[PDB]
C-alpha cells in the first residue's frame, strides 16, 4: 500500500484548489491524506514552518528524486524577476538570507519530480492571475517549461477550482500508471494537457436543460424557468463533466444555480467574459 | 544579545508570509511582517463589465470567497440603484454564513491546532519542532496528557467531514463552492426551495452539534492549560468592525454591529476615516499622507526603497486597529454561549456573561480563539433563525441594468475582519475598483510614520525561551487567521 509522494507547491494561487481537494469524497481527505498519498509539503496545513518546512521539502525532493508528484496551485509571475512571488527563504553554510521566487523554486523542483500536475486554471493555462490588466508577467506552468526548455511530464487539471474528483482521478491514475505501465496507460490528454477522462463532454451537448434551448425557452432572468444562455451561459464552449458530476457531492452545479463561466478554459477568464453577456 | 528569527514561509496560514522577529532575554523585542506574493486584482478589474467583479474577486482567495462576492455585489447594488428583496438578503446571509462556519473550523482545526496537538508521525503532521511545548508536553500526567492530545485530535480529523458539510451547505443556494454562482448584483440567482431548505437545516445541525459538543469544550479546554496564552500576543489593543449579516432590508441592524474601539474607548465607525498608506509597502501614491480607498491606487513597485511587504497599510484616525472575531465581539459585546459561561465557572474560576467580561484576556493569543470559537457559536445560533426566517418561493433576483457613471461600497465582515469593495464606473466598466480586505489590517506593514501593523505589534512580549523552537511566534500569528491573499489581492 505504497502512497504516492507529493511536494504541493503555491505561487499566484488563492489555495481555493487545495480548500476543493479538502471537499473530496469517496475518498475523503482523511483517507487520501493517511492512504492514497503522501502529502509531505504543503504551505497551508503541514506542521513544520520556515527553515524545517523547507529543508523537510528539499531532502523529499532529494530522496525521492524521480519518484515524487509536483504539484503545482497558483500561477508563476515572471516580471521583475520573479519578485511578485516569494515562496521562503533559505540560508546557506555561512548566516545569510536569500529569497526564493516561485520561478526559483518550479526551475528546482520540476526537473526533479516524477511528473508535474497542475491543478487549477492558474497553474494550468494562467487563469485570473495572467488576464488582461495584469502587470506580473503572469505564467502558466506549461509556458513557463517551454521557455525554460524543461521536459518533464506535465499533466494539467484545470478549473477555478478543479473539483476534487478531477484532481484525486487524475494523480491516482497517473501514480497506478507509474506502479504498472503496461496495466494502466497514462489517461489520455486533449491538445491542452488536460485528461479526457473529465474535460471530453461538452458542457451544453450533455446538460439537462438542452431541450429548452432547443425550443428557445430562455430564463429571462436567474429565477425563471428555462435555458440560461441569455443570462450569458458558457456551457456551449466548455469542456468538463460538471452536468453528470455535480458539485459538492452532487448538491448543485453552476448551470442549475447560476451559469457555467467555463472556468476550465484555457482562455478563462478573459474569452469567456464578461460573464453575464450571452456567447 | 539580540538574536534574529526569520520565518519563511510562515505555513498554516494562507498565502505568503514571512515573519522576523528580534529577541533579547527571552522575549519579542521588534517584528517585521511581510507578504511576498502579488497580483493585482484591482489592476486586472480595470475596463471590465462590472458584473464580472462578483466572480474575479473571489478568486483572491478560495477560503473566504463569500466574502468578496458579498462586497462586491453590495457594492454593485449600490452603484446600480437595485433593492435587494427580502428574501434574496436572507438567501445572501444563508450562502454566506455557512462559510463563517466553515472557515472558523478550517482555522481552528487545520490552521492553528498542530500548535498545540501532536497528530501521527506521518507527513503532513511531521516534521514538527522538536521541543513544541504540545499538550503532549505541557500536562505533567501522562495519561490525562495522551486522552487530551487524542481528544484535540480525534476533533482535528472530524472537522474535516464538519467542514466539507459546510461546503454543502453553501453549494445548497450558492451553486459550488469555493467560488459560488449564486450572488451577483441584484440577489440571488436560486430562490430557496421548502426541500433545499430542509437539507441545508438538517446538514447545519450537525454543523450546529459539533460547534457546541466538541469545538467549544475543546477551546476552554485548551486555554485552561495554556493560561499563559491569555497573557501574552496583545498588541494596540485598537479594533475596527463594518457591521456584518444584515437583518432587516435597509441594512440598519445587524447580527455584529459596526464600530470602533480605540484607547479604551468606543466611537460609531466612519468610513471617510480609512485610509491607506504606502511607505513601506511595495506601491506607488501619487501624493501623500495616505489615500482613503474612494481615491485609492494600485501601482505595484518591488523596487521601492525602504518597503519590505505588498501588504498596503490602512489607518483609522491614523491608529492601528485590528480585526477579525475578536474585534467584531469586543464591539457586539454578546451573551456568551452557555458553554462558555459553564466552562469559564468550571475550569478558570472565572464569573463570565459577556464577551468585554474576559477583560485583558481577550486581547491575547488565546483570546482570539475563544473569540472565534464564541463567534461560531453566534452565528450558528443565527443561522438556525434565518432558516426559519427564509420564505421558500420568494423572489431573491431583482433586475438592474449598467449604470454609464456610477459608485458604489459594499461593506461586510469577512471571517477574518472587516471588509470593503469599493466600485467606479465609467462608460459602463470599472475604472476603479478598490478592496480593503480584513488581513490588510492585521497582517500590514509599518506605515509612513514607523507604527507597526497589528500582527508585528501583538508580537512584541511574545516569549521566546528557546530560540531553536520559537513556537509563541507562530502561535501569535496564526490566532489572528491570517489571510495573505486577501492581504494583498
Ligand atoms: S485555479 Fe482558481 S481556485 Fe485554483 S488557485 Fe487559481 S484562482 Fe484559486
Ligand atoms: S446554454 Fe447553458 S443552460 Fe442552456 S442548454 Fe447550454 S449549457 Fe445548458
Ligand atoms: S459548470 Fe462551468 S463554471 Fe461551473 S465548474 Fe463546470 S466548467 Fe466551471
Ligand atoms: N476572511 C477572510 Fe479573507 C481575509 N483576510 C477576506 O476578506
Ligand atoms: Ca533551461
Ligand atoms: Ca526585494
Ligand atoms: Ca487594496
Ligand atoms: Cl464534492
Ligand atoms: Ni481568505
Ligand atoms: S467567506
Amino acid at each position: 500500500a505504497k502512497k504516492a509522494p507529493v511536494i504541493w507547491v503555491q505561487g499566484q494561487g488563492c489555495t481555493g484548489c487545495s480548500v476543493s481537494l479538502l471537499n473530496a469524497v469517496h475518498p475523503r481527505i482523511k483517507e487520501i491524506l493517511l492512504d492514497v498519498i503522501s502529502l509531505e509539503f504543503h504551505p497551508t496545513v503541514m506542521a513544520s514552518e520556515g527553515e524545517m518546512a523547507l529543508a523537510h521539502m528539499y531532502e523529499i525532493a532529494e530522496k525521492f528524486n524521480g519518484n515524487f508528484f509536483l504539484l503545482v496551485e497558483g500561477a508563476i509571475p515572471t516580471a521583475k524577476e520573479g519578485r511578485y512571488c516569494i515562496v521562503g527563504e533559505t540560508l546557506d553554510a555561512k548566516g545569510h538570507h536569500h529569497e526564493v521566487t516561485m520561478m526559483e523554486l518550479i526551475r528546482d523542483l520540476a526537473p526533479k519530480s516524477l511528473a508535474t500536475v497542475a491543478v487549477g486554471t492558474c497553474s494550468a493555462y494562467g487563469g485570473i492571475p495572467a488576464a488582461e490588466g495584469n502587470v506580473t508577467g503572469s505564467k502558466s506552468v506549461r509556458d513557463f517549461f517551454a521557455d525554460e526548455k524543461i521536459e518533464k511530464l506535465l499533466v494539467n487539471v484545470p478549473g477555478c477550482p478543479p473539483h476534487p474528483d478531477w484532481m484525486v482521478g487524475t494523480l491516482v491514475a497517473a501514480w497506478s500508471h507509474v506502479l504498472n505501465p503496461t496495466e494502466h496507460p497514462l489517461p489520455e490528454l486533449d491538445d491542452d494537457g488536460r485528461p479526457l477522462l473529465f474535460f471530453g463532454d461538452n458542457i451544453h451537448e450533455n446538460c439537462p436543460y438542452l431541450d429548452k434551448y432547443d425550443n428557445s425557452e430562455f430564463a429571462e432572468t436567474f429565477t425563471k424557468p428555462g435555458c440560461k444562455a441569455e443570462l450569458g451561459c458558457k456551457g456551449p464552449s466548455t469542456y468538463a463533466d460538471c452536468a453528470k458530476r455535480r458539485w459538492n457531492n452532487g448538491i448543485n452545479w453552476c448551470v442549475e444555480n447560476a451559469v457555467c463561466i467555463g472556468c476550465v478554459e484555457p482562455d478563462f477568464p478573459d474569452g469567456k467574459s464578461p460573464f453575464y453577456v450571452a456567447e | 544579545g539580540k538574536v534574529k528569527i526569520s520565518i519563511d514561509p510562515l505555513t498554516r496560514v494562507e498565502g505568503h508570509l514571512k515573519i522576523e522577529v528580534e529577541v533579547k532575554d527571552g522575549k519579542v523585542v521588534d517584528a517585521k511582517c511581510s507578504g511576498g506574493m502579488f497580483r493585482g486584482f484591482e489592476q486586472i478589474l480595470r475596463g471590465r463589465d462590472p458584473r464580472d467583479s462578483s466572480q474575479i474577486v473571489q478568486r483572491i482567495c478560495g477560503v473566504c470567497p463569500t466574502a468578496h462576492c458579498t462586497a462586491s455585489v453590495m457594492a454593485q447594488d449600490d452603484a446600480f440603484g437595485v433593492k435587494v428583496t427580502t428574501n434574496g438578503r436572507i438567501t445572501r446571509n444563508l450562502i454566506f454564513g455557512a462559510n463563517y462556519l466553515q472557515s472558523h473550523i478550517l482555522h481552528f482545526y487545520h490552521l492553528a491546532a498542530l500548535d498545540y496537538v501532536k497528530g501521527p508521525d506521518v507527513s503532513p503532521f511531521v516534521p514538527r519542532y522538536a521541543n513544541a511545548d504540545l499538550l503532549t508536553d505541557r500536562i505533567k500526567d501522562g495519561a490525562k496528557a495522551d486522552a487530551t492530545n487524542t481528544y484535540g485530535l480525534n476533533q482535528y480529523l472530524k472537522a474535516l467531514e464538519i467542514r466539507r458539510i459546510c461546503h454543502e451547505m453553501v453549494a445548497m443556494f450558492g451553486g459550488r463552492m469555493p467560488h459560488v454562482q449564486g450572488m451577483v448584483v441584484g440577489g440571488a440567482t436560486e430562490i430557496p426551495t421548502a426541500d433545499k431548505v430542509a437539507e441545508y437545516a438538517a446538514r447545519f445541525k450537525e454543523v450546529q452539534k459539533f460547534v457546541i459538543e466538541e469545538y467549544l469544550p475543546l477551546i476552554y479546554t485548551l486555554g485552561s492549560v495554556y493560561t499563559d496564552l491569555f497573557e501574552t500576543g496583545i498588541g494596540w489593543k485598537n479594533v475596527i468592525a463594518f457591521g456584518v449579516f444584515p437583518e432587516d432590508d435597509d441594512y440598519k441592524t445587524f447580527l455584529l454591529k459596526p464600530g470602533v474601539y480605540i484607547d479604551g474607548k468606543d466611537e460609531e465607525f466612519d468610513s471617510k476615516l480609512v485610509k491607506e498608506y504606502v511607505g513601506h509597502s511595495f506601491f506607488d501614491h501619487s501624493a501623500p499622507g495616505g489615500l482613503h480607498y474612494s481615491v485609492g491606487e494600485t501601482n505595484p513597485n518591488p523596487d521601492k526603497p525602504g518597503a519590505y511587504s505588498f501588504v498596503k497599510a490602512p489607518r483609522y484616525k491614523d491608529k492601528p486597529c485590528e480585526v477579525g472575531p475578536l474585534a467584531r465581539m469586543w464591539v457586539q459585546n454578546p451573551e456568551l454561549s452557555p458553554v462558555g459561561q459553564k466552562l469559564l465557572k468550571e475550569l478558570y474560576g472565572i464569573e463570565a456573561k459577556n464577551f468585554r467580561d474576559l477583560g485583558d484576556k481577550a486581547f491575547s493569543i488565546m483570546g482570539r480563539h475563544v473569540a472565534r470559537a464564541e463567534e461560531t457559536w453566534l452565528t450558528a445560533v443565527a443561522v438556525e433563525k434565518w432558516l426559519k426566517q427564509v420564505q421558500p418561493g420568494a423572489e431573491t433576483y431583482v433586475k438592474s441594468e449598467i449604470p454609464d457613471a456610477a459608485e458604489g461600497t459594499g461593506f461586510t465582515e469577512a471571517p477574518r475582519g472587516a471588509l470593503l469593495h469599493y466600485l467606479k464606473i465609467k462608460d459602463k466598466k470599472i475604472e476603479n475598483y478598490q478592496i480593503v480586505s480584513a488581513t490588510l489590517w492585521n497582517a500590514n506593514p509599518r506605515d509612513d510614520m514607523g507604527q507597526r501593523g497589528p500582527i508585528e505589534e501583538a508580537l512584541i512580549g511574545v516569549p521566546v525561551p528557546d530560540i531553536k523552537n520559537p513556537v509563541n511566534v507562530g502561535r501569535l500569528v496564526r490566532s489572528y487567521d491570517p489571510x495573505l491573499g486577501c492581504a494583498v489581492h
